[PDB]
């Protein structure tokens, strides 16, 4: 420990607190720009999921599992409770292929089940989603995927709670075979002409998505 | 012109529709908000049972 | 000095010690934050800087025991007329193992295209 | 008992859990024990403690009676335990004093005298 | 005492008598600063006026004579000779010559100043002389002292430096400027020798290698460099247009990490870099090439008030070019009155921005 | 309880929420449908068209993307898009024709980029039409 | 070719772990382990987990640390670690390696740990 | 030949994968091979080497037919190696040994002897 080595290293220390000191405040940046996006997103979610309230449309009796996460670090436990909420869903059903959102997430559960990851996403850290976005990713997943077949699939996400405290959450996407058995689907006027039920599942896959990564 | 036939799903089939709106108005009223609004830079990687990948592609 | 080597010489000079001191700037950035985080402005600079740098290397005559490719003799006439097409972005496609260990400019070229084989 | 080595395998914990991180069941157990012993070591100057009420502190922490307890209530706590036993139960204080010794019959007195203390 | 330099005269203000410290690593511009104040000097030494020039005494202390002879010659290609006294002592001599040539020369500017006038002299370097100095203590077995320097190292300095200063009225308002020159290593200022002599002075001209490397020349950091008179010396007609600079100058270096993360930046803090990138970039001053005052108020308003923000950050070096060779052919009347009476009234302070605004915009 | 709740939001920007409407027309796929104070509970599709808010004063005129609309028992209409477009002073003639011109070229282009351009074709037609 | 081949794999294996600990250090208390790779999370852990266990009761200072001495025969010694770096133990608290003798005193204590949580 | 400079790349690779980012395909190759040959280069004391054994060795290590090897593994592998061709392809070992260098015949056979054996076990 001569006082060159420790006037080097002290000197870039310094250099890291300026790095992260000023990460900071350019994250209460990137954080009100990202309630515009959060806000639009769950006052729009509540006018689809207003129509499920009203009309029962539960799910009743091989699975598809999705990880909304990012591809970025340095964000604190963000791929490790979401990495860990997974895991024990993965326990009551090992069956049920998984198809995560960001390479970074990918890696986490990549080790302890190789076999379920089919499919993964990258570059979406980057800056806020939209539903041009949102409706494009939904789409591949029925295409090469194939949702539409899968009886009950399952979304994971984060929800903020706070702005010192998340919460991992889950939410079901109830598919086409599922709103026909809709205990209260008889009230609604309905022409089994347009594919309503159909066209419903790969919209509501889509939105729903979009509320759960913005 | 079937879009559910050989086309793409319903969120693709409003997807068209709201780029098409979107890039159909006047050039001074498009704020940078619209334009990133329609770009995306991710990339879509299947996978087999081994952690085996498919050749990257875009979305 | 300008009145010395030239008014030429001097700015591709002083343009090639600005670019390899930013690059050490944004030392801390590149490896704290990626090299994605980097502006347009700043990635595209990076990117030559490493060039350059790299592009400064010459295998010598002398110690051609030691790198195995024989010595390069450049003539400071083409030298400055090498960094100053570099500087332009004239050679943004060509990968930066070309300009490891290279004499002239024109060798550069030639390198990029033998490992393309 | 071991009061001495659970503190220096605090800090290490305790600063080690300081990042804001989330911890097990075991860590923050221990992490909320040592807190509470932390702040009882605290003493004003010029206020000298007789040991016969030194020990019945000491009982209190490691048993972790003193857990449950409110952290801005420790303080308080203290001087409001030793009236408590003046008040009520002297006889042990004048035990430990002239013995100097808790023989296995005391510890019992002791225990269901400080247990009914923290309930209240 | 205006040296010519625009990160000088604008933010650290020399004045005739004070002792203002050139310190910094080897190879950064500490001579650069004197050099150049020395040749703007015949904007008034060539004059009729005595009380206005000032003749400049260079103190050669350990340099060879290659470089001596080479600092002459630069001099006279630009006609500075006819007023300035080179004491060379170079390194070959005997250690006391290097001992003596400060005092020597000191005594020969001190003759100005007593006879009621102005000297400027630099002392370059007294790094070197203090090493001379140990030498002949060391070999006359005098008590060494931390870093092998005697006790009276100090009482050297300071018995040097307190010789220059400002005359009274009654003792002939005479005056001696010093610039003593200190090289340190590695930009330690904490050494011993630095220590006595930034203790002694009246402030500092800090140089860094690192800032000379970005372009930023002469190399001089504003956050270090200091100066204990200020505006009691420096020109009214640029105090108006500076007591700002410093300000703006004072944020930037703050806000000065944000400009290497992505646009996410506010627009406050934004403005701020605006600034910086543009305002440093004005400080940059080629050598051989001092200013007058007539000449830096133009550059500084403009720059202050915010009219280059429009302008490309690569174009600001032309900028100064196109626009003196402006005003000296259609608002020369302009710059005269401002080298004449070194103030700006409210007529000019709008008459400028006027002439500014409008060169603005036709570019 | 008088009138109907309109919740006309996007996953961009949320115009109506939780406010009295008079009367709305918006295209559905069954055909153009109209909405009032008491309507039956109906679930259609919404296609790339145009709507109107009615109110007591001069209604209010936007174009539609598209996506569903829900009418809530509790006399609540819902309508789900994308993007929204103002009455006319938004959009331009000029601005238009490029592109879509564009598209009859991208049946001449590969198949697959040629099945989005059957779909924009709609879309632009009816722009037109909104000119009036 | 004095101690044993198992006895020399183990050591070399407890010394490595413990290595990687302090060689992250750094990383630790500027960021902490929630940036820490899933296998680099896992070797500090069972590194804590064996630098606690390597402290040991002493009879002579008992009168320091209130518990009674403990002797541990190196036969049992090396087959101890050798269960904690074969992953066998990462269920048990950290605190059970703390100031513990033998290797089923681990064990012990960890139950005892479990009457204690309330 | 470029092991040295290999070696360096290695450490400049395996330092910026601390960051805890994702690897590319170049980056991770490197980082593999860089990975093994460390680990080949560990020998035990009172063990030399002779010269037909450690251009073997190396060999197998600067191409790459170690990368798909664990790593663990690189261990027991030197030693079965050798024995391997102590026993069947020692006609090569001996010409190493004498010539002390590599012929255009010499690399055809020692190349076929180094794929032949990673195809066993
Ligand atoms: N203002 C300037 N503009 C351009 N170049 C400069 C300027 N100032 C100094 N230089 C460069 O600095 C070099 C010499 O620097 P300078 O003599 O000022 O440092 P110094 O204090 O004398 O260092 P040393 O102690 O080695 O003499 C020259 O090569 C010249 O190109
Ligand atoms: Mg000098």
């Amino acid at each position: 420990a001569t006082l060159k080595e420790v006037e080097m290293r002290l000197k870039s220390i310094k250099n890291i607190e300026k790095i992260t000191k000023t990460m900071k405040i350019v994250a209460s940046t990137r954080l009100s720009k990202a309630e515009k996006a959060k806000i639009s997103a769950k006052k729009m979610d509540e006018a689809e999921q207003l129509f499920y309230k009203n009309a029962e449309t539960k799910n009743l009796d091989k699975e598809l599992i999705v990880a909304i996460t990012s591809d970025k670090g340095l964000c604190g436990s963000i791929h490790s409770q979401l990495a860990k909420a997974v895991r024990r869903h993965l326990n009551d059903q090992p069956n049920a292929d998984i198809v995560t959102i960001g390479d970074k997430i990918k890696m986490q559960l990549l080790r302890t089940h190789p076999n379920n990851i089919k499919l993964s996403i990258n570059g979406i850290g980057k800056d806020a989603p939209t539903f041009q976005e949102s409706a494009l990713i939904a789409d591949k997943l029925l295409s090469v995927m194939k949702a539409g077949t899968y009886p009950k699939i399952s979304i994971f996400y984060n929800d903020p709670v706070s702005s010192l405290s998340f919460e991992p959450s889950e939410k079901p996407i109830f598919n086409a075979k599922t709103i026909e058995q809709s205990p209260s689907f008889g009230k609604f006027e309905i022409d089994t002409d347009a594919n309503v039920p159909r066209d419903l599942f790969e919209y509501t896959l889509a939105n729903q998505m979009l509320t759960a990564m913005a | 012109s079937a879009w559910r036939k050989a086309g793409i799903s319903y969120a693709a089939y409003l997807n068209v529709a709201a780029q098409a709106i979107r890039s159909s108005l006047k050039t001074e009223l498009q704020t940078a908000s619209v334009l990133n609004r329609s770009q995306t830079d991710a990339f879509y990687t299947q996978y087999k049972n081994g952690t085996a990948a498919s050749e990257p592609t875009p979305i | 000095d300008a009145a010395v080597v030239g008014q030429e010489h001097y700015d591709v000079a002083s343009k090639v010690q600005e670019t390899l001191q930013t690059y050490k700037s944004l030392q801390d950035i590149i490896a704290i934050l990626g090299m994605d985080e980097l502006s347009e402005q700043d990635k595209l600079t990076v990117e030559r800087a490493r060039k350059i740098q790299r592009f400064l290397s010459q295998p010598f005559a002398v110690a051609e025991v030691f790198t195995g490719i024989p010595g390069k003799l450049v003539r400071l006439k083409d030298t400055v007329a090498s960094f100053k097409a570099v500087l332009e972005g004239k050679y943004d496609n060509i990968p930066e193992h070309a300009f490891y260990m290279v004499g002239g400019i024109e060798d550069v070229v030639a390198k990029a295209e033998k490992l393309a084989a | 008992g071991s009061l001495k080595l659970f503190l220096a395998q605090y800090r290490e914990v305790a600063a080690f859990a300081q990042f804001g991180s989330d911890l097990d069941a075991s860590t923050k157990q221990t992490l909320v024990r040592g807190e509470r012993l932390t702040q009882l070591l605290k003493q004003n100057q010029y206020s000298p403690l007789a040991t016969e009420e030194q020990v019945p502190l000491i009982y209190a922490g490691v048993n972790g009676h003193l857990d449950g307890i409110e952290l801005s209530r420790i303080g308080e706590f203290e001087s409001s335990f030793l009236s408590y036993l003046k008040s009520n139960h002297n006889e042990l204080l004048t035990e430990i004093r002239e013995k100097g010794e808790l023989s296995k019959e005391l510890l019992a007195s002791l225990k269901s005298a400080t247990e009914s203390f923290v309930a209240t | 005492v205006q040296t010519g330099l625009k990160a000088v005269d604008a933010l650290v203000p020399i004045g005739r008598g004070q002792r203002e410290l050139i310190i910094g690593d080897r190879q950064t511009g500490k001579t650069a600063v004197a050099l150049d104040t020395i040749l703007n000097q015949k904007r008034w030494n060539n004059g009729s006026d005595e009380s206005k020039k000032l003749y400049c005494v260079y103190v050669a202390v350990g340099q060879k004579r290659s470089t001596v002879a080479q600092l002459v010659q630069t001099l006279e290609q630009h006609d500075a000779m006819k007023y300035s006294i080179i004491v060379a002592a170079t390194a070959s001599e005997a250690a006391p010559l290097q001992y003596l040539a400060p005092f020597t020369a000191a005594s020969i500017g001190e003759w100005f100043r007593d006879n009621g006038k102005h000297a400027l002299i630099v002392y370059d370097d007294l790094s070197k002389q203090a090493v001379a100095y140990r030498q002949l203590s060391l070999l006359l077995r005098r008590p060494p002292g931390r870093e092998a320097y005697p006790g009276d190292v100090f009482y050297l300095h300071s018995r040097l430096l307190e010789r220059a200063a400002k005359l009274s009225e009654k003792e002939g308002s005479g005056s001696l400027t010093a610039l003593p020159v200190i090289e340190t290593q590695g930009g330690d200022v904490s050494a011993y020798i630095p220590t006595n002599v930034i203790s002694i002075t009246d402030g500092q001209i800090f140089l860094e290698a690192e800032l000379f490397y970005k372009g930023i020349r002469p190399a001089i950091n504003v956050g270090l460099s200091v100066s204990r008179v200020g505006s009691a010396a420096q020109v009214k007609a640029l105090k108006q247009v500076a007591g700002s600079l410093k300000l703006f100058l004072a944020q930037y270096r703050e806000v000065a990490a944000f400009a290497q993360f992505g646009s996410d930046l506010d627009a406050s803090t934004k403005q701020t870099l605006v600034r910086g990138e543009r305002l440093t970039q004005l400080l940059k001053q080629n050598q051989y090439s001092p200013l007058a005052t007539e000449e830096q108020v133009p550059l500084i308003y403009a720059g202050v008030n915010g009219h280059l923000d429009g302008i490309e950050l690569s174009r600001i070096g032309e900028f100064e070019s196109s626009f003196l060779s402006y005003l000296k052919s259609n608002h020369n009347e302009l710059l005269t009155e401002i080298r004449e009476k070194g103030e700006l009234s409210k007529e000019l302070l709008a008459s400028l921005k006027s002439a500014t605004e409008s060169f603005v915009a036709t570019f | 309880s008088s009138g109907l709740k309109l919740q006309f939001a996007l996953p961009h920007e949320t115009l109506y929420s939780g406010s009295e409407v008079t009367q709305v027309n918006l295209p559905a796929k069954s055909g153009r449908i109209g909405v009032l104070a008491n309507h039956v509970p109906t679930v259609e599709q919404l296609l790339p068209g145009v709507v109107e808010v009615m109110e007591g004063s001069n209604s209010k005129k936007f174009f539609i993307s598209g996506g569903f609309a829900t009418v809530q028992p509790d006399s609540q209409l819902c309508v789900t898009a994308i993007e929204a477009f103002p009455l006319e002073s938004f959009s331009q003639e000029n601005i238009k024709n490029l592109l879509a011109e564009a598209k009859k070229n991208v049946s001449s282009s590969d198949a697959r980029e040629a099945a989005e351009a059957a779909i924009q074709v709609e879309v632009l037609e009816n722009l037109q039409s909104v000119l009036k | 070719a004095v101690v044993g081949q198992e006895h020399y794999d183990v050591a070399s294996k407890v010394q490595e772990t413990l290595q990687t600990y302090k060689s992250l250090q750094d990383i630790i208390a500027i960021l902490g382990m929630d940036e820490l790779s899933e296998q680099d999370k896992l070797t500090v852990e069972r590194a804590r987990k064996i630098q606690r266990f390597l402290s040991q009761p002493f009879a002579v200072a008992e009168v320091f640390t209130g518990i009674p001495g403990k002797l541990v025969r190196l036969k049992d010694t090396v087959a101890s670690f050798k269960a904690v770096l074969e992953g066998k133990y990462d269920n048990i608290p950290e605190h059970a390696f703390y100031m513990v003798g033998g290797i089923e005193d681990v064990v012990a204590k960890a139950e005892k740990l479990a009457a204690e949580a309330n």
